[PDB]
DNA sequence: TGTTAGTTGGGGGGTGACTGTTAAAAGTGCATACCGCCAAAAGATAGGCC
DNA sequence: GGCCTATCTCCCAGCGGTATGCACTTTTAACAGTCACCCCCCAACTAACA
């Protein structure tokens, strides 16, 4: 029901294939070790087998390009325009969302801010255990009625918490741009 | 609370492992440098060096020093040009980054070369940095590279400044001795700053005491044969001087600097008022409000700009963001706007726009240099220094000329930097043009702005169609056009260049250095073969071009001053409707099938514009002295450097400008004025001296009448050839005359003496041809003799002989043939006959006479010339020979691959530019693409067609321009102004009578010497002495040789002639 | 390099479909060359009469020598139906007329654009530059000049099969679409009568009727093939819209769109114009994806007059007289 | 000076990553052939072709 | 060498846009056990943009 190969069966690759289940094979000869060694030894394996093997391999990947073709002839056959252009907009819509898993993926792995918790948000993290409820929707709605009934006088504790973590979130944040500016994520500073 | 902030403490830890591996991990991934990262300091044979000295890295930095340590593609020039301008700019880690990026890949390491290592080890041989100039020189040895003097010289700079331990130094420098690298190699002939070769003096005095550099005190002198008298210290000289005091002459250079640090001026105009409110005020704050939103989205678009090329930097690609650092931003910004406001209504094209951003920003950039330096403060210092040899009320112990002078004293070396090469030029411009067109926006409604809220661009992208071909031009909306004439803008602005100077030119030293005080102006202003005639000029002996060089300072330090009186006039004139036929333009709305409206008013809204902008500038000098500066095209004809404002032009041109220092008129002079009056009336052409004298005494009430009331009186005036200039002459004639004694005046008005048509006197001269030289006045007579008569009388009768045939051409032209045009037809066919283009103008006076029928111009014109060609060949001799032998030996030598070259008689080298289409190359991008020739290209080659027609004329105008140059060198030394303006010689009217002996004595003297001998033995031996092709060689030997017979015509006779100019 | 015809079936059958039987036979028939002859005795023998017009003085008498019958249905006059009213100023030479003499001579008047044909004009093309003679005729169609001054003229020429192919042409085949075809089928009616392979006609040249036989053979080389065009200008052409005052713009919209082929109309309608280019396509009933190149000639037309309609705003164009 | 939006923490879910062979998409920067005729004078000459 | 063919003023002035072909880099989806995205109002912040 997808335009995009998705939906379809598409053919793996005959040495694609070959590396791909010499895996199970190592990894049930060599239960919970680290695959790390385990495609190093495929690799090793591969680079010491001699060419004969290949050559049938592409023989074999060559009969499937071929009925690879007649699959996507008669696809096309099935294709309209709309169709093309729907396949052209889930593959920008694709770009679009690896294009920000991957920028995610740099903020994290790399310095990233984690700005400071608010009195609110140090109250829901010290005393979240201590409510009772059955869904935790409803242990959250009984934290926020509790610190609306809260008075200024115990809130002063926790502005006091959340104004120290905003001085340590503003010392490790000029730490992280001079770091950076040592890193150079140019992109990652203040525009002004 | 402890637990969360213990998970904070692991995972920071985490991230500092993360960046502590990132700094050692090497950038070998190209997933990571798909993102922006950090400046960068730090194959099987070319890895071979930094392999393994570079990981265990010395201790001790002087260590591994230099020997210790043991055409271009198009793309390189820009990468070498991104390194010199990151010298400039103050950016060398950016440099240093892009060139580890460009060393890392194998693809990119190939272009790399030697120089563009050089510039960064420069960079960093200031600011001392031993560390990445030994890294540097890793880079070097990994390439394979062999060091050269910069480089060592940039050691010695690094040691020099950073003055490190001297036994080091004397160890660098028991290397580089065994190899042919000379120390004083470095000092001399090596494009390095003069701090630079202190700091190497400072490391060599450290390391040898006793090197001292040679002198060289004294200047060489000229000692050719025809310049041996004006460099020649036995005689009596007396030179002349300027009339200020040298307190103003001092004052006027801080006018002039102040002047050209900025690089506009603002004039008012002559336009009449508009102070009545008419809703001219609406139109004058629409203009202020838009032109400040533009000027904020202008700064806007910039700063993204650079922040994005920035990036584009990073990443290891070539940008143009260190061309954007040269200059402010607010001055980019103005001279954007400044471009925009000088803006057709039609429109340009996108390349001409372009280009003009592109040089402007390199003008700017080079005077902008010498502020952040010291050279101002030294020009300043030797520049009053100077003054005193060109002032009054100052004494110098010994005469000499002002190049002497200049040089005698301490002079400063004044660099200058070589221009850009020409992608980067192009890129620039047509990138600025971009953020141009992107940045503007207008309302699209101005009359009901609350009405509309769309916002349109203001300059629009469009095709002209011609032929096959399209052009893309730049086009304003309508409506900014209408809002810009309903407004009255009461200030126009100019550039500094395009204005005449406030104080003396600077004197001809070089090609290089010259006029403008901080801009740069070259000799010779070619467009075509640019690079050619600056290389002959910079590769001749140095005493060739003294002659060329101090008759151009000599034409340059005339004082000048505008005639107030003949303004008020023409501008009574400008501002009414105005009289056409004298040459004040009518306004464009008072002229009036719908086509033919449409192209009148535009023409006259041509010329128009021009006549406002020279009326204006004259009013803004009005009361002040300025000078023009000179230069000479490859030919050697003289012109001024400023475009419009220059002294030659038509007769209101002339009429408004006078010399500044004034002479007694003498026993003589008033008989001068007569018979310069009557020269200028038009009539009496045909009569000798003393009956135009007698002439000009019958009509003394009538010029007093034209002096007096000019426009109530009778209006002699009008009907001479040139008007304004016989009422000039007819104000100082009887300012002359009303006076008590009629000697003892001064007088201020140019004497102008011209020949005929010094073409043929100089084909005359050089055939010795005894018809020609009586032709044109060259033997003594009491009457003067005119060739354009004779030309007229075999024209006609040719035309009258052909017209019984019945040829319709032959017979339209009845009662047309005129003076006028017969000289035309002359000067088309002598002067500048190269691809015949007078050809317009001897149409204009054929269209000019109603009587005859305007659509048989076409055919007319073509016909005339080839008659009178004809009948130069019937009347003249030795021009027909001369005039063969030339058109044959050009044919010969362009059949060969060779451009034609010759040397004038003075010494200057002359060579002609035409060549055939060279490759063009283009740019992409958003906008448009975008098409040049590209300069300088090997495969053009020689146009024939050119390079024949071309080589008759040209050597008549080199003979010209050194007849010229002579007299001006020999009337500097008896103390008189001297002037040229196109074929005219002017003076005082004092002098004009010994200044007709000289003009004489240097024409005997100039051709005593065997000018085609000399060409017949020099051409030989530039182009006929080649072994490599003897076969046309053999042939082209013979016509090489084959000079005319002289004739028997007696030369010195000349001297004696009293008609020769008149 | 020119071309008449010599046979005797080929004049035959070209002068049955010249004339219809229904058309009044005294209708002038404007022969542009009659040549050596042949084809001009062929259509005497139809039954209608000739106005002949010869380029060449050469053949004037034996043209002469036919005729000798005082009845007037011959009527040679030399001069050349191409170089009629030259726009470049010059003496007229023989070759070149104006329109206006020739057709006093004639004898024949004005008739308004809403009525019947006043002539019929059979001819040629020439073998160089039908781009050209075919520019300059659209050119005297738009603006009623030369022979269009008078009435409606057809003509029935020879076209090659590139020109032919070039003209004609539409979304389908998209790769020849340009704008001479564009203002030929919004201007007159198009209509194919008759197609020959060159072989068939006689060749010429300068010194002679073309002797070379090998010429033949590069008649053969090429393998031109030459078709019969009726063009009949439409009615409905000049719109108050589309005027003589008006067809500049039009031309210069038409080459503006053609270059930059690839871009769509709204990227072009920036340029052009200074109104929306949305509005405009949305009022026409297209889509703004749409390329230039898949617009049919009348939605262009319809586009203009669009444009052309709109009375709201001062400026509508950025074409004014100094692009010429 | 007024308006925007994405982070800071909540849990469950699905969805994609870390270890890697395979082998072709896929992207860049050049060089070059080919459309467009927007309509338009006469004569002498030089080059190119047979 | 001899016949015939193509061209000309302004130097200014310069032409743009499509489609094809070819030496070279990068660079991704396919398999999986198991921990990172993304959500939710609460309020606050607030740098950034207009």
């Amino acid at each position: 029901s997808s335009v995009l190969a998705s939906s379809p069966k598409k053919p793996v690759s005959s040495y694609l294939r070959f590396s791909k289940e010499q895996l199970p094979i190592f990894k049930a000869q060599n239960p919970d070790a680290k695959t790390t060694e385990l495609i190093r030894r495929i690799a090793q394996r591969w680079r010491e087998l001699p060419d004969s093997k290949k050559k049938i391999y592409q023989d074999a990947y060559r009969a499937e390009w071929q009925v690879y073709k007649e699959e996507i002839s008669r696809f096309k056959e099935q294709l309209t325009p709309s169709q093309i252009m729907s396949l052209e907009k889930e593959i920008m819509d694709k770009h679009l969302k690896r294009k920000a898993m991957t920028k995610k993926k740099e903020l994290t792995l790399l310095g990233k801010p984690k700005r400071p918790r608010s009195a609110y948000n140090v109250y829901v993290a010290e005393r979240f255990q201590e409510a009772k409820g059955d869904s935790p929707q409803e242990k959250l709605k009984t934290v926020k009625e509790n610190w609306k009934n809260l008075s200024d006088s115990e809130k002063e504790l926790y502005i006091q918490h959340a104004k120290e973590d905003e001085t340590r979130y503003h010392n490790e944040m000029k730490s992280w741009e001079e770091q950076m500016i040592e890193v150079g994520r140019k992109d990652l500073l203040r525009r002004t | 609370w402890a637990k969360i902030l213990e998970k904070d403490k692991r995972t920071q830890q985490m991230r500092m492992q993360r960046l502590k591996a990132k700094l050692q991990m090497p950038f070998q991934s190209g997933e990571f440098k798909a993102l922006t990262r950090r400046l960068q300091v730090e194959s099987k044979q070319m890895a071979g060096c930094l392999e393994d000295c570079t990981r265990q890295a010395p201790e001790s930095p002087w260590e591994e020093q230099l020997a210790r340590l043991l055409q271009l593609s198009g793309q390189q020039q820009r990468l070498l040009a991104f390194f010199k301008c990151c010298l400039l700019t103050d950016q060398l880690p950016l440099a240093h980054h892009l060139l580890v990026v460009h060393h890392g890949q194998r693809q990119k390491r190939k272009l790399l070369t030697l120089d563009m290592y050089n510039a960064v080890m420069l960079g960093w041989a200031r600011q001392g940095a031993f560390k990445e100039l030994v890294y540097v020189l890793f880079m070097v040895k990994d390439a394979g590279l062999t060091p050269d003097l910069l480089s060592y010289a940039a050691a010695l700079q690094c040691m020099g400044r950073q003055d490190q331990d001297a036994g080091t130094i004397e160890r660098c420098l028991e290397q580089m001795s065994q190899e042919g690298l000379k120390l004083q190699a470095l000092f001399t002939a090596v494009l390095l700053s003069e701090e630079d070769r202190a700091t190497v003096l400072k490391a060599v005095h450290k390391v040898k005491p006793t090197f001292s550099l040679p002198p060289q005190l004294p200047p060489p002198v000229n000692t050719s044969k025809l310049l041996r008298d004006v460099y020649a210290k036995d005689g009596r000289v007396s030179y002349p001087k300027l009339h200020l005091p040298l307190k103003t002459l001092q004052c006027l250079f801080e006018k002039q600097l102040h002047m050209e640090l900025a690089s506009r001026v603002c004039v008012v105009s002559v336009e009449k008022p508009t102070l009545p409110s008419k809703e001219v005020k609406h139109a004058r704050k629409t203009l202020k409000t838009l032109r400040d939103q533009w000027e904020k989205a202008l700064c806007r678009a910039l700063r993204e700009t650079k922040n994005r090329l920035e990036r584009e930097v990073y990443e290891g690609r070539f940008s143009l963001y260190p061309f954007l650092c040269l200059l402010d931003e607010r001055e980019v910004v103005r001279m954007l706007l400044q471009v925009l406001q000088a803006l057709p209504a039609q429109g340009e094209s996108f390349t001409t726009l372009a280009r003009e951003l592109s040089a402007r920003t390199f003008s700017r950039h080079v005077v902008q240099r010498q502020r952040v330096s010291g050279q101002v403060q030294a020009l300043q210092n030797h520049y009053r220094k100077y003054l005193c040899l060109l002032a009054s009320d100052a004494e110098v112990p010994e005469p000499c000329l002002p190049r002497q002078y200049w040089e005698e004293l301490g002079a400063p070396e004044a660099l200058r930097e070589q221009p850009w090469p020409l992608p980067v030029q192009m890129e620039l411009g047509k990138l600025l043009a971009e953020m141009l067109v992107q940045a503007t926006q207008m309302p699209c409604s101005l009359d009901k702005p609350h009405r509309s809220s769309r916002l349109v661009p203001v300059l629009y992208h469009v095709y002209s169609f011609r032929n096959v071909q399209q052009i893309g031009i730049l086009k304003p909306h309508p409506a900014y056009v209408q809002l810009l004439e309903k407004a009255a803008e009461p200030t126009l602005t100019f550039e500094a260049v395009d204005v005449p100077m406030l104080c003396p030119p600077l004197p001809w030293t070089s090609p290089h250095s010259g006029a403008f005080l901080l801009s740069p102006t070259k000799l010779m202003r070619t467009v075509e073969g640019a690079t050619q005639h600056q290389e002959l000029l910079e590769t001749c002996p140095p005493t060739a071009l003294h002659g060329a060089l101090d008759a151009l300072t000599q034409l340059g330090n005339c004082a000048w001053r505008v005639n107030g009186r003949v303004l008020d006039l023409v501008l009574q004139l400008f501002q009414a409707k105005g009289c056409p036929q004298l040459g004040v333009p009518a306004p464009p709305s008072e002229a009036p099938e719908l086509a033919h409206c449409q192209k009148v008013a535009r023409e006259m809204h041509s010329l128009r514009a021009e006549a406002l902008y020279r009326l204006s500038l004259a009013q803004h000098l009005r009361d002040r002295v300025f000078w023009l500066p000179h230069n000479m095209d490859f030919r050697g004809r003289t012109y001024p450097c400023p475009p419009h404002f220059n002294h030659l032009g038509s007769d209101v041109a002339r009429a408004l400008l006078e010399f500044a220092q004034g002479r007694p008129l003498g026993p003589h002079g008033l008989d001068w004025l007569k018979i310069h009056l009557v020269n200028l009336t038009g009539l009496k052409k045909r009569e000798p001296l003393r009956k135009r004298l007698a002439f000009a005494e019958e009509v003394m009430d009538d010029i007093l009448d034209s002096a007096d009331q000019p426009l109530t009186g009778r209006k002699w005036w009008m009907g001479a050839e040139e008007p304004w200039q016989t009422l000039a002459c007819c104000m100082e004639v009887a300012n002359a005359v009303r006076a008590s004694d009629p000697a003892a005046y001064v007088s201020h008005l140019p004497v102008h003496q011209d020949g005929s048509c010094n073409g043929l006197q100089h084909y005359a001269a050089l055939g010795r041809d005894s018809v020609g030289a009586a032709s044109v006045n060259l033997e003594p007579s009491d009457v003067p003799q005119d060739v354009y008569s004779g030309v007229a009388a075999q024209v006609e009768v040719f035309r009258r002989q052909d017209a019984q045939r019945g040829m319709r051409v032959a017979q339209v032209l009845e009662g047309f043939i005129t003076r006028k045009v017969v000289k035309q037809t002359v000067m088309t066919v002598v002067y500048g006959v190269t691809r015949y283009g007078g050809r317009l103008q001897i149409e204009k006076r054929l269209r000019e006479l109603s009587d005859f029928p305007q659509e048989f111009v076409w055919e007319a014109s073509h016909y005339l010339v080839r008659q009178v060609f004809k009948s130069l060949q019937e009347m003249f001799s030795g021009t027909r020979a001369i005039q063969h032998w030339l058109t044959e030996s050009a044919r010969l030598i362009s059949h060969m691959g060779s451009v034609v070259e010759w040397v004038t008689p003075l010494g200057v080298p002359v060579i002609q530019p035409y060549r055939l289409d060279s490759k063009v190359k283009q740019i992409g991008g958003g906008i448009q693409s975008i098409t040049y020739t590209h300069n300088g290209d090997i495969s053009r080659k020689p146009n024939t067609r050119k390079q024949k027609n071309g080589f008759p004329p040209n050597f008549i105008h080199s003979l010209d321009s050194s007849h010229m140059m002579l007299t001006a060198l020999h009337c500097y030394r008896k103390g008189l102004t001297f002037v040229s303006v196109h074929d005219c010689y002017w003076t005082h009217a004092a002098d004009v009578s010994v200044m007709n002996q000289v003009c004489r004595e240097q024409f005997v003297r100039l051709h005593s010497e065997p000018i085609l001998q000399d060409l017949s033995r020099f051409l030989v031996k530039r182009f006929c002495s080649e072994p490599q092709k003897i076969l046309e060689a053999s042939q082209l030997k013979e016509t090489l040789q084959a000079v005319p017979k002289p004739g028997a015509f007696d030369l010195e006779q000349v001297k004696r002639s009293t008609y020769f100019f008149s | 390099f020119k071309r008449y015809v010599t046979d005797r079936r080929l004049a035959e059958t070209l002068a049955q479909i010249y004339l219809g039987k229904p058309s009044r036979p005294p209708h002038l028939l404007l022969e542009c060359n009659p040549g050596p002859g042949i084809l001009t005795q062929a259509l005497l023998e139809a039954g209608a009469k000739v106005v002949a017009l010869e380029s060449d003085k050469t053949f004037i008498p034996h043209l002469e020598s036919l005729g000798k019958n005082l009845d007037g249905k011959l009527r040679v006059i030399h001069c050349d139906f191409f170089k009629l009213d030259p726009r470049s100023g010059g003496v007229i030479k023989p070759p070149a007329m104006s329109s206006r003499g020739l057709f006093k001579n004639l004898g024949i008047e004005a008739v308004p654009w809403t009525a019947d044909i006043p002539l019929k004009v059979v001819g040629m093309f020439p073998s160089r530059g039908e781009k050209r003679a075919l520019w300059k005729l659209a050119y005297d169609l738009y603006s009623c000049t030369s022979i269009y001054k008078f009435g409606r003229i057809e003509v029935n020429m020879f076209i090659g099969e590139k020109e032919f192919q070039k003209l004609m042409a539409d979304p389908g085949n998209p790769d020849l679409y340009h704008v001479l075809s564009v203002i030929w089928q919004l201007a007159c009616e198009i209509k194919v009568l008759h197609m020959e392979p060159w072989s068939s006609f006689d060749i010429y040249t300068r010194k002679g009727p073309l002797e070379n036989p090998k010429r033949r053979e590069l008649l053969d080389q090429l393998q031109q093939k030459l078709y019969l065009i009726q063009m009949i200008p439409r009615q409905n052409l000049f719109t108050k819209n589309l005027t003589p005052m008006n067809y500049n713009i039009f031309f210069h919209l038409l080459k503006h769109c053609f270059g930059r082929r690839s871009a769509t109309v709204i990227d072009h309608l920036r340029s052009l114009t200074p109104l929306d280019a949305r509005d405009i396509l949305m009022q026409i009933g297209k889509q703004e994806d749409e390329k230039v190149v898949n617009m049919h000639p009348q939605d262009f037309k319809t586009l203009f007059e669009t444009i052309e309609r709109s009375k709201d705003c001062a400026y509508k164009w950025l074409y004014d007289e100094t692009l010429e």
